[PDB]
């Protein structure tokens, strides 16, 4: 049954986000499963049944998976309208009728209707909710011990870039025989690196700065850049994951079409 | 009778031999480039 997956591949990569919804909704209306189903190819007890009436939560939870943080923090600024840093349900509603044109709003804003938001709080809505997607995606491939394959985390980074490459796929199905041995990745290596991944615009900026000079990317770089803009540990095995999956000319260092470009334009759409 | 003798041509070894064979390699010259040039792309299959 391979058509259906990769049906269900090409609507999700490409199409409109409300076709995506009556396409993965049984009720109209999806539950959380739903939501899951649509964007795979416990907060669920929290998110409970009031939610995606009308395609619009689909689209904030998108956002809320794909925000880098001074881009979370201002939209946090474009929530508050007086701008008194909090944002009761009701201001989100008022948000929320212009985004059109209710059981998360009530568990994270207030139960009795009355929401005292701080950044922080916000920022924990998201860290949660992007770890457990995060999570979800490191067991879905059955981790040895805590620890995926090469494969799996290749497979992981090119469903992460969304670009139907067969080289690159190519690559993948030879990074078994490329690496003879694989300890496997723990969860702690992918959590930081694809929270350096979440971030690669603010990252392209010294990457730019290098590059109009020189397309000539080492380890180390990459690795002060993590620790600068995301204070994570890369360590050198996902770098050498890294290096032997996308380098396709094999000169040993990646330019930018190589790999940050096609990154940045996932992140663009 | 006996029908005339027939007829050869102007050294007709040499000539097929020295027409099959720089072709044989302008064959192999752009079997190469092709592989090379949709190797480029992601367009081939080798695995």
């Amino acid at each position: 049954d391979r058509k259906v997956m990769e049906y269900e591949n090409r609507i999700r990569a490409y199409s409109t986000p409300d076709k995506i919804f009556r396409y993965f909704a049984t009720l109209v209306f999806m539950t959380p499963e739903d939501f899951v189903r649509s964007i795979t190819p416990s907060i669920f007890y929290t998110l409970g049944e009031c939610g995606l009436i009308s395609f619009s939560d689909y689209i904030f939870l998108t956002t809320v998976l794909s925000t880098p943080q001074r881009n979370f923090e201002i939209a946090f600024k474009m929530f508050d309208l007086n701008g008194d840093g909090e944002v009761d349900m009701e201001e989100f509603e008022q948000v929320q009728s212009i985004i059109r044109s209710s059981a998360l709003t009530t568990y994270f804003f207030g139960a009795d209707l009355k929401g005292k938001l701080t950044i922080k709080n916000f920022l924990e809505f998201q860290r949660k909710l992007q770890h457990d997607v995060l999570k979800l995606e490191f067991e879905r491939h059955d981790p040895v011990d805590g620890r995926i394959t090469e494969r799996q985390f290749g497979g992981m980074l090119l469903a992460y870039s969304g670009v139907q490459s067969k080289k690159l796929t190519a690559m993948q199905r030879q990074l078994k025989k490329h690496f003879k041995e694989g300890k496997g990745l723990t969860f702690q290596e992918v959590e930081n690196f694809f929270t350096f991944l979440k971030n690669i615009n603010d990252v392209d900026t010294a990457l730019s700065f290098y590059h109009m000079a020189g397309a000539s990317l080492d380890k180390v770089t990459m690795q002060q850049v993590a620790r600068t803009v995301a204070k994570v540990e890369l360590s050198d095995h996902v770098c050498d994951v890294v290096f032997a999956l996308f380098d396709c000319d094999g000169n040993g260092e990646l330019s930018n079409k190589e790999f940050v470009s096609i990154m940045k334009q996932r992140l663009m759409r | 009778a006996i029908l005339p003798k027939p007829v050869k041509m102007s050294f007709g070894l040499l000539r097929v031999f020295s027409i099959v064979i720089p072709f044989l390699y302008v064959g192999t010259l752009i079997s190469k480039n092709f592989a090379a040039l949709l190797e480029e792309h992601d367009i081939f299959v080798p695995e």
